[PDB]
């Protein structure tokens, strides 16, 4: 039976400090005991000052990325090239990964 | 496009009045009148057929009046087709009362229901309206023995005794004269019969331009019985009140 | 589990329902009212699924009250458990149907009688002298065979239910936390305040 | 009267008077050609200079289906981009079944019925374009012209826009000198030549020169723009020809 | 589906088919909200050309929508009876989600919106009728009487009237109606509801229905005897 | 008056749009005649290309319906083009659900309903043709049945359509009397093409080069067209007798 | 007929056009913004003295931070409002925030053309939509049945608008004050209603960053009404 | 006359009178004018108040980083137009990785517009649209018409005495396309243009609007304070 | 392309008339006659083929059509408008009975569900009525044999006899002066061509004459033999020859 998940391994890390705050990620991709690359990176930066990463299953980790990237855009259009606030990308990330409750995105998400 | 062939069914006058159910009314006063009567221990259902051959197969015929169950009947005055569409309907409906409630359906909820499907054709889907008005007599046992009328706008009321058809305003003064509320079902068929023969466009009334029925408890012990009328009673019955 | 009973006497249907409601490991509450009225001499208790039993209660109490207004007359107890038998025997081959039993009783104030309906979630109506749904009637039904009279008042019909009850909180495994009590008679619908 | 006023209704001649009247929008635009030639054919176009600030070479009309087809037409521009379009939706879900391009006969009938169903409903317009298309198949190659109609048929030589008549006319002659046949790169200077002829019937402002062509021995079957030295030669065999 | 836009604006920014919808409101028998201090009172006139009517069967011209609120119209009777229908399905339905019976506003409301919805809605023409919507908020004493119209527009009134002759009932109730001092009893508000009507009515003994609402759903129609009593004493004070 | 432009009733029971797609049957101005031998069904049409610029193998009113069955249009060529479609597309649909091939005359039939309903519904337009169908029928032997606007259709001992369709019906009426029997009694089809063109001729009064005509011939398990070649040595056969 | 989403040979609309009438014939409603505030203020215009004018709502909440205040078919700005609502509601829901006023009058113009052979006609009712953001502060807008709307210091709409306009035109200055925006739109409705103005007859509003969207008491109008008679008369 | 009542029909001669009232909306539009060079493409729009009180309504809308528009006609128009080409550069990069080529986005606007005007029940688009854009071949100028019609040119301009402006560029060809290089000059050449249809009115603060998009520069809007350095 | 009428092309004007019914009578009046005449032990259905041409072969146009083995119809008006009605009628007969019940439906039934037909077309979006008048003649075993016509409005009575269409007064009153209850087959066969003769002008034989019976069963028309309970279609068209044998004892 065809199993839609995959896992790509890697880890990532978010500190915050006072007026800062860093987000780390390595660069392997893998799958079971082979190596995809040694360097595709999966911490980007969205636009508005605001950094995210998704790991886990990599497919699911870029469309999401791919979304959330697509999704700040969309809040420029529509409302006169305003900010979007780190609170406010929290809540909309939220919207995007309970969108799909039933079929989930298989990522741990930092932003 | 086809805006320019839609007649606008569903719109009002500006004098607030509904253009098509209006000229269905006037439709249906060129029918044959039907007579509805309602004593205490039944009901009569009188109804002129409208023009008839000597080669019209007289027996195996229905035209004005239809059996909706077995304690509802209606007569009808206007389009026959339409009127089976809404009989079909209605049958269907009180079938649909007893397989939800294990009782017979109280004669009003059908009669709202079929009057409810004639004002939707008024409001909406740009259709012309059903040119049929009818008379239901039946009975339950919350109000026994009841009229109503129902007409192509969706009202309907309640009667003791009323006319459709051709000539309902003579018909309706003549009623109206010799009505009284203690009457007895025999005489409400000689009333019935009288008031067809006065206000009839024929030269004399007779059997094989009728249909009749009644309503009674007269089977035994509180069972209601429908008699659609044979030509022959139609013919003995006309004798017996000495119209012929 | 849940413990839903029935007693149709003389001149009145007594209803009695356990009053506990219980998840998993833990009593949450124990003065649960099992019941709806559905009309001013037509009462219905349930049991079966959680969510299931109060959705489905008090969808058909909406319905009745509906035809109550529409008509200005009460429906018969005949009429409504009709009614309802239809409604769970559509749902049984539904996408998910309603898992709720319920028992009917109902005061005829056409025919001056006392009327008991016994409706399982499949749309399986009887009515009967006496009911029980789930495991109560193994232990009921016998002992109604025996102790029932036809012609019993309403306190002959409230000791015969004391017996039941003693039976059950004897014999049963669960603590089911007493029963509420409901009498439904020509003056309407009643609670019992001390059983 | 009033039998004009809506689409798909029959008047007392037996006409549909609103296909009549999309004819009259495809009489006023411009000049649009197609010959046929020896292996392939060739189609050309007269686009109006209608400013300076119009960009030069970068307003293209003629469009290409599939790969091997080329589509030219006078009258409402959009009408005949829709047409392309639906044109190109045909070719390629027959190409899907059937695996090979679709053939020029069977794709004229997929546009000729696309636009006779324009012809039936009140709820549509008819087209406001006729079409000249065509290409190379299997068979060889082949010429038509579709009509707001529905109406087409095979041709030699087809014209339409402003200047149908002159164009024509220079058509007839091009067939009556040669029975045996027209090579490709010489009916690329006759279209040239024709255009700039037709050109007289519009020549308030001035205009620039579009060609196509499709030959199975020139563009190897495949519907290619004429452009640079082989466009420049065949404008300067028009210019001696009209003085 | 039929989807012509039948109720659209004209030049002059009128939308006639609502306009229309109002003239078939006019045509209506009068109908006639009037709140007390502690009650409603609701009025409707019934016309007097069917003799040989069963009143035992014959729908009444004040509709129940739940215990506590009620519903009166003027215009086409046959409109009237599927706006009645979707407001006690309402009425349930507000029970069932909320726990809590409607109050007379939002039952209004509801019956207001829809009434709108038939005028920008195509292939539908606009309701012709007219309501009156009385009642008691639950668990509250203070009267409520409601009008709403075909366009969807809806108001509280002290007290009001609505069909034929409306305006010449409307000006009898607007000087005989004391802002400061509304009928301290039901038998006051009553009076009061039957000489409105007693000015067109023609007469009053199968032409008057009175319908009287009190809080905690207590609701009852008079009968005939009950009416006529009024009628009776109300001419007596006039011959003076 | 509206009545005039959908197909309702007029308050004389006629349908005008019905009766203006007639009128458009004969906008080509082509005449067609079909006859049957022993064998074999021929239908002839005449061929006019007015325009020089035209590719004259293009220009066709006689289509190839099915292996089979063959259609002759009288009108406007895209509506003929529609019927066409529509009966290529019904007659393969035929034989995939009932495992035989589509006979003529139900085929006709089939085209004739479909004309009913736009004389019915009011969205569509009838289409201006007249469509002769032809076959050599494995149960009914050669056929020819014939559809209008109306919704009409019958089957013919032979026919004729157009313009001038009149003068050809009474000459070949005229030839059925004298002959006493419902075909042409001939062996070949080539003679029974002869004999079509020979009492076109004689009803027209015209004469025909290879190129003023169009020919079909249903046979057997076959219906074909001919070329211009094939009419020609058909129209050399009938001037050297 | 004709269709309803027909263009005029002046290349307009007929159906919004003729909405536009519609509008001129409705009470009027004014809106002035200051740096203090957003004050909207209405005519309620009862149609009898029997009815209770305490019910009419002609200005309305959208959220806590956005106002509207509505002049022509009433009854059609009741699904305008619900959609409003929704909007604002909807985007706290998704970004965890307030929404722009802007984008909030842009949604509610969204619906206004959506209509054709969608509703069956325009909406008949004109909206003067008031709020505060932190990105534009306090602001002022015009919604039309048209799908356009124009910001605005000041504003009328309603049948006497044009007269009430160019009252607006002289007294606006981008200094005033919140009590001077309250009076000044007290002043220019008693100047265009047919009735005298009152507490029963006229309603004030406002929106403050600080206290939000408040529709103002009888009591509080009155007390204004009163401060406006004697500023007045004292010069 | 009889043939105005929809877009479905046409009229004796041929033409569509719907379209060409759609056509008269844009004409009582205000002015707006584009021209480019090789390197840049600037759109200069002249915006429109109700009164003294009012905002002026704004004519340019962003449609990518790289491509947007301005507006003479109907504005809800606009925003519905302006929103569909938002969808298709954006489809256009997250399917492809790839910014829509400027004549991509003229054809399917073509599109778009031709077919509300063969349907019943459908109205044409009342605006005109000035689209501007740098893609993999360049500066870009569009001039899109609601008949379907769009067309490439150096410059243009459209709506209320756009002929003037229009004259002045068709003028000044040779001396524009060559500001290669140099931002502040190509809007001064747009800004000169504008101003050849200007009567009693003049260029104020808050009544210009320059939008510019080019090699090094993303499509970019300004306003207010930012417009002074042209005046 | 989407079909925009969904209202009703059928509407009552000011005098209460449903005008396209009206109309379609008045193509009904137009049609060629055609008769039905109720025997004791049978049913005759009878109508002139009207031959567009000579060169048409009128047998492979058939105006007369077997509905059920039991029933069968003819008409007046427009033959189209008939043809797709018989088609309707066949399949009804099948999908709202036969498929359900396991026999064939009773005359009355049928004629009942062939007016709902013609009734919608009266009422739907988009529609004119149909343009034919129907004859119905059949037999069932609780109603024994009858006799129906069928109008464009919907409506339907039964007939001991009548006639539609062009020559239906004279030939309606042709009838009441012949018809009485002791009827035999074989006598309103020859009442049926005599009433035919009238309205006729040209030829008058088998090849221009069309009738159909309605009659005893038929076992050599069944097609197969074996089970006593299954007896053979009632319906039977008269030959050309079966005719021209009545016409010489005339």
């Amino acid at each position: 039976q065809f199993n839609p998940y995959g896992d790509n391994g890697g880890t990532i890390l978010g500190i915050a400090g006072e007026d800062f705050a860093v987000l780390a990620g390595d660069t392997r991709n893998i799958t079971d005991y082979s190596i995809n690359s040694r360097y595709e990176p999966k911490v980007f930066d969205c636009g508005d000052n605001i950094v995210m990463s998704a790991n886990g299953f990599a497919a699911d980790g870029d469309a999401l990325v791919k979304r959330f990237k697509n999704s700040v855009k969309w809040y420029h259009f529509d409302h006169n090239d305003k900010k979007l606030s780190i609170n406010s990308a929290a809540r909309n990330i939220q919207h995007l990964l309970y969108g799909k409750r039933f079929f989930p995105y298989y990522v741990h998400t930092i932003i | 496009g086809s805006r320019r062939y839609d007649s606008r069914t569903t719109i009002f006058s500006p004098e607030g009045r509904l253009y098509q159910v209006e000229y269905a009314l006037e439709s249906i006063s060129h029918a044959g009148t039907a007579i509805g009567i309602m004593a205490s221990d039944g009901i009569v259902l009188a109804a002129e057929r409208k023009v008839t051959s000597t080669l019209l197969e007289q027996d195996t015929s229905t035209e004005k009046l239809y059996k909706l169950n077995d304690k509802i009947a209606v007569a009808v005055a206007g389009l026959t087709a339409d009127a089976e569409i809404l009989i079909n309907t209605a049958r269907i409906h009180a079938q649909n009362y007893l397989k939800t409630y294990n009782e017979d359906i109280p004669v009003e909820i059908l009669v709202r229901r079929l009057s409810d499907i004639k004002q939707g054709y008024t409001q909406h889907g740009g259709l012309r309206p059903f040119g049929v008005s009818f008379i239901y007599a039946g009975y339950d046992d919350r109000y026994g023995y009841q009229l109503y009328t129902s007409n192509p706008s969706g009202n309907y009321t309640g009667w003791k005794a009323i006319s459709v058809g051709a000539n309902t305003s003579a018909a309706q003064t003549l009623l109206q004269m010799d009505y009284k509320d203690d009457m007895k079902v025999d005489d409400a068929i000689e009333l019935a019969l009288k008031t067809l023969s006065k206000t009839t466009d024929s030269s004399a009334l007779t059997y094989d331009r009728l249909e009749f029925a009644t309503i009674r408890k007269g089977a035994n012990d509180g069972e209601v019985y429908q008699k659609i009328f044979k030509p022959q009673e139609i013919k003995d019955i006309l004798v017996k009140t000495g119209i012929t | 589990m849940d413990i839903i009973l029935g007693i149709r006497v003389q001149d009145s249907v007594i209803l009695a329902s356990s009053k506990a409601v219980t998840r998993g490991i833990s009593v949450l509450k124990d003065s649960d009212d099992k019941t709806r009225q559905l009309s001013p001499h037509t009462l219905m208790s349930f049991a079966g699924e959680a969510g299931d039993t109060v959705q489905f209660a008090e969808y058909i109490q909406a319905n009745i009250q509906l035809y109550s207004i529409r008509e200005d007359y009460e429906l018969s107890p005949q009429a409504v458990s009709s009614f309802v038998r239809q409604e769970l025997a559509k749902s049984i081959r539904s996408r998910r149907p309603y898992q709720v039993n319920v028992l009917i009783g109902g005061y005829d104030k056409k025919k001056n009688k006392p009327e008991l309906y016994q409706i399982d979630y499949l749309g399986t109506k009887v009515e009967l002298p006496y009911g029980a749904h789930g495991y109560s009637g193994f232990y009921t039904f016998s002992l109604l065979d025996h102790h029932y009279r036809p012609d019993m008042t309403t306190e002959e019909g409230l000791d015969l239910l004391k017996l039941c009850v003693q039976e059950l909180e004897k014999r049963m495994p669960m603590d089911f936390k007493g029963v509420i009590v409901k009498i439904v008679d020509k003056d309407g619908i009643r609670q019992v305040d001390d059983f | 009267t009033g039998y004009d006023l809506s689409n798909s209704v029959f008047s007392p001649d037996g006409r549909n008077f609103q296909v009549e009247y999309a004819v009259k929008a495809v009489e006023n635009g411009t000049t649009s050609i197609g010959i046929k030639c020896n292996d392939g054919v060739v189609f050309a176009v007269e686009k109006l200079i209608t400013s300076k600030l119009l960009v030069p070479q970068k307003n293209v009309k003629i469009q290409v289906v599939d790969r091997h087809i080329g589509c030219v037409y006078s009258g409402l521009i959009p009408d005949g981009r829709h047409l392309v379009n639906r044109g190109r939706e045909e070719a390629a879900s027959f190409k899907k079944l059937y695996k090979t391009p679709i053939p020029i006969p069977a794709f004229a009938d997929r546009l000729g019925q696309y636009v006779q169903a324009h012809t039936l409903y009140n709820s549509v317009r008819p087209f406001g374009v006729s079409t000249i298309f065509g290409g190379v198949d299997k068979n060889g190659a082949h010429l038509y012209m579709l009509e707001p109609s529905g109406s087409y048929w095979g041709y030699k030589g087809a014209a339409t826009g402003k200047g149908r008549q002159s164009a024509k006319a220079e058509l007839e002659k091009l067939v009556d000198h040669h029975p045996e046949g027209l090579s490709a790169r010489e009916a690329v200077k006759q279209a040239a030549k024709i255009i700039y002829l037709a050109h007289e019937d519009n020549k308030e402002k001035d205009f620039e020169l579009e060609i196509s062509w499709c030959s199975l021995s020139e563009t190897n079957g495949l519907h290619k723009f004429v452009k640079g030295d082989l466009l420049q030669e065949a404008i300067d065999f028009a210019q001696k020809e009209i003085n | 589906g039929y989807d012509r836009a039948l109720s659209i604006f004209s030049p002059d920014g009128h939308i006639f088919q609502v306009e229309y919808a109002l003239e078939a409101v006019k045509r209506g028998t009068c109908a006639v909200g009037v709140k007390g201090k502690n009650c409603v009172v609701l009025g409707c006139e019934r016309r007097s050309t069917l003799k040989l009517q069963d009143t035992r069967i014959t729908p009444s011209k004040v509709s129940k929508i739940d215990s506590h609120v009620v519903l009166s119209f003027s215009g086409l009777n046959a409109d009237s009876r599927i706006l009645i229908e979707k407001a006690r399905v309402e009425a349930q339905s507000h029970r069932l989600t909320l726990e809590d019976p409607v109050t007379v506003e939002y039952l209004t409301r509801y019956v207001a919106g829809v009434q709108q919805r038939y005028t920008q809605s195509g292939g539908v023409r606009p309701f012709g009728v007219s309501t009156l919507i009385a009642g008691f908020d639950p668990r509250d004493d203070e009267p409520k009487l409601y009008q709403t119209e075909p366009s969807g527009i809806y108001s509280s009134w002290s007290a009001q009237t609505i069909g034929r002759n409306s305006k010449t009932v409307r000006e009898f109730l607007e000087k005989n109606y004391d802002r400061k001092e509304p009928p301290a009893t039901v038998e006051e508000c009553v009076k009061l509801t039957v000489r409105s009507l007693l000015e067109v009515v023609q007469t009053g003994a199968k032409n008057i229905e009175i319908t009287v609402v009190k809080p905690d759903s207590d609701i009852v129609a008079l009968s005939s005897e009950e009416i006529n009593q009024y009628v009776t004493q109300i001419e007596q004070e006039k011959q003076e | 008056g509206y009545d005039r432009h959908i197909t309702i009733f007029s308050p004389e029971g006629r349908l005008y749009q019905v009766e203006y797609a007639f009128k458009a049957t004969n906008q080509t101005n082509i005449n067609s005649l079909a006859v049957r031998g022993k064998d074999c069904t021929v239908v002839i049409s005449q061929k006019k290309v007015p325009d020089k610029l035209l590719d004259p193998t293009t220009v066709s009113y006689i289509f190839c319906i099915s292996r089979t069955i063959g259609m002759v249009v009288n009108g406007p060529i895209p509506d003929a083009r529609n019927a066409a479609l529509r009966a290529k597309a019904e007659a393969a649909e035929f034989r995939y659900k009932y495992g035989y091939d589509m006979p003529c005359d139900v085929l006709a039939k089939r085209m004739a309903n479909l004309s009913q309903i736009y004389t019915q519904r009011a969205y569509m337009r009838p289409l201006g043709v007249i469509l002769t169908f032809v076959s050599v029928d494995e149960e009914l032997g050669p056929s020819i049945y014939k559809t209008d606007p109306a919704g009409y259709y019958v089957g013919y001992k032979a026919t004729a359509t157009g313009p001038k369709q009149q003068e050809i019906t009474t000459n070949l009426e005229n030839h059925f009397k004298k002959s006493k029997i419902d075909h042409i009694n001939e062996e070949s089809w080539e003679k029974v093409v002869e004999f079509a063109i020979t009492h076109m001729i004689d009803a027209l009064g015209t004469e025909f080069s290879k190129n003023d005509l169009e020919v079909g011939v249903a046979t057997k398990d076959k219906f074909f067209t001919l070329s211009a070649e094939n009419i020609e040595e058909r129209l050399v056969a009938i001037a050297e007798q | 007929d004709r269709g309803v989403s027909t263009f005029s040979p002046e290349g307009r609309l007929f159906q919004v056009e003729y909405s536009l009438e519609a509008i001129k014939l409705g009470s009027t409603a004014i809106g002035i913004a200051t740096k203090e505030g957003v004050v909207l203020g209405v005519e309620k215009r009862a149609t009898s003295p029997l009815l209770e004018s305490d019910s009419i709502e002609k200005i309305v909440e959208i959220d806590r931070h956005i106002g509207c205040a509505m002049s022509g078919l009433t009854a059609d700005a009741r699904s305008m409002i619900e959609h409003a609502r929704t909007a604002a509601v909807t985007h706290n829901l998704y970004y965890d925030e307030d929404i722009n006023v802007e984008s909030l009058t842009q949604s509610v113009c969204d619906l206004a053309l959506r209509f054709g052979e969608l509703m069956s006609r325009p909406f008949g009712v004109a909206l003067l939509i008031a709020g505060h953001d932190a990105d534009d502060g306090y602001q002022l807008f015009h919604a039309e049945p048209s799908g356009t709307f124009y910001r605005y210091n000041a504003k009328a709409i309603g049948s006497g608008s044009e007269g009430a306009q160019a009252e607006l035109l002289n007294e606006w200055h981008s200094s005033l004050t919140l009590k001077e925006a309250e009076l000044l739109v007290l002043k220019i409705l008693k100047q265009v209603m047919e009735e005298k103005l009152d507490e029963n007859n006229a309603q004030l509003s406002c929106i403050t960053k600080q206290d939000g969207f408040k529709i103002y008491d009888n009591e509080k109008t009155a007390e204004l009404i009163k401060e406006l008679k004697e500023k007045e008369a004292a010069e | 006359n009889n043939y105005d009542g929809d877009t479905v029909t046409f009229s004796p001669t041929g033409r569509l009178f719907q379209v060409e009232y759609a056509l008269e909306a844009i004409k009582q539009g205000s002015v707006t004018v584009g021209l480019r060079s090789n390197t840049h493409a600037v759109l200069v729009a002249l915006k429109r108040n109700a009164d003294e009180l009012s905002s002026y309504q704004k004519k340019i809308i962003k449609c990518d980083e790289h491509m947007g528009l301005s507006l003479a006609g109907l504005a809800p128009d606009a925003r519905v137009l302006s929103n569909y080409l938002r969808q298709q550069c954006n489809y256009s990069s997250l399917v492809f990785n790839r910014k829509l080529a400027v004549e991509r986005a003229g054809h399917l606007l073509c599109d778009k517009a031709q077919k509300n005007t063969q349907s019943y029940g459908g109205r044409p688009y009342g605006v005109g649209l000035l689209i501007i854009g740098y893609d993999k071949s360049g500066a870009h100028l569009l001039e899109f018409q609601p008949s379907g019609n769009v067309t490439e040119l150096y410059g243009t301009a459209i709506g209320a005495r756009s002929q003037g402006a229009k004259t002045y560029l068709e003028r000044t060809l040779d001396t524009f396309i060559k500001i290669d290089g140099n931002p502040d000059e190509l809007i001064k050449a747009g800004v000169e243009a504008i101003s050849q249809s200007l009567r009693d009115e003049s260029l104020t603060v808050d009544n210009l609007s320059i939008a510019i998009v080019g090699k090094d520069t993303p499509f970019t809007i300004y306003d207010g304070e930012a417009v002074a350095k042209y005046i | 392309m989407t079909d925009r009428y969904s209202f009703s092309l059928t509407t009552f004007s000011p005098s209460g008339k449903l005008g396209q019914i009206d109309y379609a009578l008045t193509a009904v009046k137009q049609g060629v006659t055609s008769l039905g005449i109720k025997a004791t032990n049978g049913v005759v259905i009878a109508t002139e083929k009207k031959s567009s041409s000579p060169l048409a072969m009128s047998e492979t146009l058939s105006k007369v059509s077997l509905l059920t083995p039991d029933i069968g119809a003819v008409y007046s008006g427009m033959g189209p408008d008939y043809r797709v009605l018989v088609d309707k009628s066949r399949k009804v007969a099948h999908t709202s009975y036969k498929r359900i019940y396991g026999e064939y439906p009773p005359t009355k039934l049928l004629v009942s569900e062939v007016a709902k037909i013609m009734q919608e077309a009266t009422q739907s979006g988009g529609v004119r009525p149909f343009g034919v008048s129907l004859l119905i003649a059949g037999h069932d075993e609780f109603n024994g044999f009858s006799l129906y016509q069928v109008d464009p409005s919907g409506s339907y009575f039964p007939w001991k006899a009548t006639a539609i269409g062009k020559g239906s007064v004279a030939a309606k009153t042709f009838l009441e002066k012949r018809w009485n209850d002791e009827l035999e087959l074989e006598d309103a066969i020859h009442i049926a061509l005599l009433t035919l003769k009238e309205s006729v002008e040209g030829e008058f034989n088998g090849d221009t004459i069309e009738l159909a019976i309605i009659g005893d069963e038929n076992p050599d028309l069944l097609g197969y033999t074996g089970i006593p309970t299954d007896k053979g279609p009632r319906f039977r068209k008269l030959t050309s020859q079966e005719i021209n044998d009545r016409l010489e004892a005339l």
